[PDB]
Formats: C-alpha cells, sequence, structure tokens
C-alpha cells in the first residue's frame, strides 16, 4: 500500500459512507416520516423531523457534486465542494439543537399511542429489519457532520502535493469551522434557555434579558448604595452587560435595581462573615455600590466574573486600528474580517465596528484592517 | 438491544478497536468512519457499538450519544499519557455526570506498542497504573488489548455485556 493506495482508498471511502448517509435520510423520509403522517398531526411530525428533509435535498445535490468532482477532474476539484457547502451545512445548527427534544417527543407520542408503537416496529423493520429505531436514527445526522473533519484531515495525509493538499487544507478548516460553529448554536441555545428562565421568574422587568449578554453568575448577597447605606439582603443577576439588583422571597424576583456595566468599575477593600466586599463605582458621576459577600471564596468567584463582563464590554484592541467595537448579536451569517473563519453561534457571536460595521471575534480585534 | 458507547482520546485508536473487533480482522488502510454497528453475539444478545470519533472537542456536541447507553467503555492508549489523565479529569467527569447510573469498563488501548522503543520522560500505562486509576474512578472492570493482536480484544465485549 502506497501513500497513493492510501489516498485513493479514502477518497473511496468519502464516496460510500456519504452514499449511506443519503441512503439513511432518504429511509428516514420514506419508511419513518411518510407513513407516521397518516398517524400523527403536523405538530407532532414537525417536532420529531426537524429539518431532515432539508437535509435530505443538501446532501443528494452534494452527493452529485462530489461525484462529479472526483470522478470527472483526477480529484482535484474536491476540496471546492466542501468549500461551497459550508454555510448551507449550519442547518445542522438547528438539528442539534434540536434532536434531545425530537427525542423525547417520540418516546411520549410512542407511550400514548401504541398503533405508533407498532407502526414504528413495522417502519424499521421494512427499513433495516429490526437493527435501528427511529430514535437511533436521529442521531444520525450529528455523527456525520462531526465526520467530514476527520475524513478530510486523513485524505490530507495521503496527499501528494503542493497545491493539491494546501486546498484540502483549506478544506479541512472549513468543515472544522463548521463542527465548532455547530457546537455554539447549540450552547447558545440552552444558554437562551437559562435567560428565559430568568425572564419568568420572575420580573418588575421591561426588556428582554436577552440584551445584556450572557449570564455569568448570580446568587444572595447584601448590598449598600449612596442612597441607602445600610446593609439589604438581595438576589443578583450578573450578566455581561448589566447586574440585576432584586428583592428576593419564593420563585418571585422583584427588580429593585438595574445596574448598567458600561458606566461602573471595580474596586476592591475580618473573616467573619459578610464582611468581604468589594466597590462598583459610577465614574462620570455619584451613584456607587458596596457588595458584601459570605465568604471570601464567593468575593472573588464574583469579581473574576465581573472582570469578565467588563472584559466582554470593553475588550483588548475594542479601539485598535481606526475601529470602534461593540459587542454584538449578528442574525445574519457573518464572517472575521480578520481571520475569515464564521463568528460561531446565534447569540452575541462577537464584535461589530460602530464606524465601519465590520464584524471581528473577540480575539481578532487588533488584527482587522483598519477602518474609513 | 444493549447500548455500549467507546469514549476516550482521539488517536488511541477507538475506530480501530471497534473495526477490529466486528470485522474479525485488522484491515491496515485503516478506515476513518465506523458505523453504528447492530448485531447479535453469544445466551443471543442484540448488541449495539457507538464510535465517537471526531466529537472529542466539541463539548457540547458530544453528550448527545450518552444518553440510554447501557456500559461506557472509556479509553486510553497504554502508550500514552496525554490520554491516561484526560481520563481522569474530563471522561469519567463527563459520563458519571451525564450518566449517573450506568456502568464502566475502563480499556487500555494498544498492548502491543507497550512493549517497545521515554523521550519525553514517559512511561506506557502498565497494568498496576492502570488498575490504580480503574479503582479511582470506580471502575466495573479494567482490561488492556491491541487491535492489531485483538489480544483482549474478545474479552472487553464479553465483559461489556456481562456487566449489563
Ligand atoms: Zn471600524
Ligand atoms: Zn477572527
Amino acid at each position: 500500500m502506497t501513500e497513493y493506495d492510501k489516498r485513493c482508498c479514502c477518497l473511496r471511502e468519502i464516496q460510500q459512507t456519504e452514499e449511506k448517509y443519503t441512503d439513511t435520510l432518504g429511509s428516514i423520509q420514506q419508511h419513518f416520516l411518510k407513513p407516521l403522517q397518516r398517524f400523527l398531526k403536523p405538530q407532532d411530525i414537525e417536532i420529531i423531523f426537524i429539518n431532515i428533509e432539508d437535509l435530505l435535498r443538501v446532501h443528494t445535490h452534494f452527493l452529485k457534486e462530489m461525484k462529479e468532482a472526483l470522478g470527472t477532474p483526477g480529484a482535484a476539484n474536491l476540496y471546492q465542494v466542501f468549500i461551497k457547502y459550508k454555510e448551507r451545512f449550519l442547518v445542522y445548527g438547528r438539528y442539534c439543537s434540536q434532536v434531545e427534544s425530537a427525542s423525547k417527543h417520540l418516546d411520549r407520542v410512542a407511550a400514548a399511542r401504541e398503533d405508533v408503537q407498532m407502526k414504528l416496529e413495522e417502519c424499521s423493520q421494512r427499513a433495516n429489519n429490526g437493527r435501528f429505531t427511529l430514535r437511533d436514527l436521529l442521531m444520525v445526522p450529528m455523527q456525520r457532520v462531526l465526520k467530514y473533519h476527520l475524513l478530510l484531515q486523513e485524505l490530507v495525509k495521503h496527499t501528494q502535493e503542493a497545491m493539491e493538499k494546501e486546498n484540502l487544507r483549506l478544506a479541512l478548516d472549513a468543515m472544522r469551522d463548521l463542527a465548532q460553529c455547530v457546537n455554539e448554536v447549540k450552547r447558545d441555545n440552552e444558554t437562551l434557555r437559562q435567560i428565559t428562565n430568568f425572564q419568568l421568574s420572575i420580573e418588575n422587568l421591561d426588556q428582554s434579558l436577552a440584551h445584556y449578554g450572557r449570564p455569568k453568575i448570580d446568587g444572595e448577597l447584601k448590598i449598600t448604595s449612596v442612597e441607602r447605606r445600610s446593609k439589604m439582603d438581595r438576589y443578583a443577576f450578573l450578566l455581561d452587560k448589566a447586574l440585576l439588583i432584586c428583592k428576593r422571597r419564593g420563585d418571585s424576583y422583584d427588580l429593585k435595581d438595574f445596574v448598567n456595566l458600561h458606566s461602573f468599575q471595580v474596586r476592591d477593600d475580618d473573616n467573619k462573615k459578610w464582611s468581604h466586599m468589594f466597590l462598583l463605582i459610577e465614574d462620570q458621576g455619584a451613584q456607587g455600590y458596596e457588595l458584601f459577600f459570605k465568604t471570601r471564596e464567593l468575593k472573588k468567584k464574583w469579581m473574576e466574573q465581573f472582570e469578565m463582563a467588563i472584559s466582554n464590554i470593553y475588550p483588548e484592541n475594542a479601539t485598535a486600528n481606526g475601529h470602534d467595537f461593540q459587542m454584538f448579536s449578528f442574525e445574519e451569517t457573518t464572517s472575521c474580517k480578520a481571520c475569515q473563519m464564521l463568528l460561531r453561534g446565534t447569540f452575541y457571536q462577537g464584535y461589530r465596528c460602530h464606524r465601519c460595521r465590520a464584524s471581528a471575534h473577540k480575539e481578532c480585534l487588533g488584527r482587522v484592517p483598519p477602518c474609513g | 438491544a444493549i447500548k455500549c458507547v467507546v469514549v476516550g482520546d482521539g488517536a488511541v485508536g477507538k475506530t480501530c478497536l471497534l473495526i477490529s473487533y466486528t470485522t474479525n480482522a485488522f484491515p491496515g488502510y485503516i478506515p476513518t468512519v465506523f458505523d453504528n454497528y447492530s448485531a447479535n453475539v453469544m445466551k443471543p444478545v442484540n448488541l449495539g457499538l457507538w464510535d465517537t470519533a471526531g466529537q472529542e472537542d466539541y463539548d457540547r456536541l458530544r453528550p448527545l450519544s450518552y444518553p440510554q447507553t447501557d456500559v461506557f467503555l472509556i479509553c486510553f492508549s497504554l502508550v500514552s499519557p496525554a490520554s491516561f489523565e484526560n481520563v481522569r479529569a474530563k471522561w469519567y467527569p463527563e459520563v458519571r455526570h451525564h450518566c449517573p447510573n450506568t456502568p464502566i469498563i475502563l480499556v487500555g488501548t494498544k498492548l502491543d506498542l507497550r512493549d517497545d522503543k521515554k523521550e519525553k520522560k514517559l512511561t506506557p500505562i502498565t497494568y498496576p497504573q492502570g488498575l490504580a486509576m480503574a479503582k479511582e474512578i470506580g471502575a466495573v472492570k479494567y482490561l488492556e488489548c491491541s487491535a492489531l493482536t485483538q489480544r483482549g480484544l474478545k474479552t472487553v465485549f464479553d465483559e461489556a455485556i456481562r456487566a449489563v
């Protein structure tokens, strides 16, 4: 076995596993979805099958592409099928963020309706001789999207060139990039799950908490202000852009003070409990708070979180090379103007320049070309 | 049914153990992809195997494999260190948390390259080294093997069943 023989054993691998993959998707549509139409209501099918039909469309076109490329060329335009399909593949973001609850729903309909439980057995016999349950099938696409990087990785290390290899290495980066967007759409899904809970219980609250970014820490503290300067027991939520000072009893939380982190700065200073304190101070004025914690460990956690919040509001190089970069939530598929990989996730993925409108990861701000 | 999930640091060779076993032969070109494998083995059990290759770096996608798992083979390479450490600090914390009641076989992989050419001031996971870990993280059984030799390879999948 040469490297050339090895190289040609896994371009096959790419083609046959992809073949098998579109087959499985076809199977899910045909022996499962379409029959179950038929017992179940639209809502419940929408729920269970997520965007599986669309995945089927995406991948059959992509299999065409891949086939032509591998077969017609001397394999040379392969890299470019992958690069071309990257952003159409972000649809896996939603699949993976919804598959757990598609699985759970299936169980429930399953248990509620034994005519459905029968059909399900019927269905997976018809399809794989009872070797795989519809639940099993539903994990498959998650598995598949996270294998392209390894495949191209392998095809790279038996690749003959220069020029052939570079754009395979590019194609790898596109695929590791995708995997990562998908990892973060899910984290953001559930981060937003946790915010929604912060919203629902409870509220003297007038905006969606989402506007202040991601939760950092939350818990019970006593607090002082200028206006009120004895210790008040309170429950606080720290997000990137705000501290929510609440009063605190039950599952109900009453918003009693909202602090904008943009305008505040942390300054510090018995081992008797509740002795442990730092300050939040206004810059251009006159509000200030003393935050007291039961325990040095508690101080100490909260300061780090405060420091992470403010570092997000005001990062290294937020003003490099002319720009004026702000925490931003991109609602449209977006790449970094320095590194050119994607901003990852659905929620406050990075930074926008208030003057250019240029987009960038936190870690890429100093590297963005200068604005006008 | 029986869901069995093979998890751990990439390269150690999960994909390979799985293909050694199911294919009943070493192949090497050693394929990257190993499909979910639904099989009958022998007492006739319906055995399912799950690779976790390519999931290892993505912390929110990866535990999507853990639900309704009947047993976890956690693997390190007997010829890494890099891996053997991560068992204590990453994989066991994550299995225990996601599945409080599913048992764990700990599998030392590559017993064959165990005996071979320490520049990097390191040692192969030995049999005491292993079981100290196995014990520390409350294993159900500890094993070793290689994909090449297939030695003990058959033991692993008999013990994964036994535990269920
Ligand atoms: Zn700018
Ligand atoms: Zn960037």
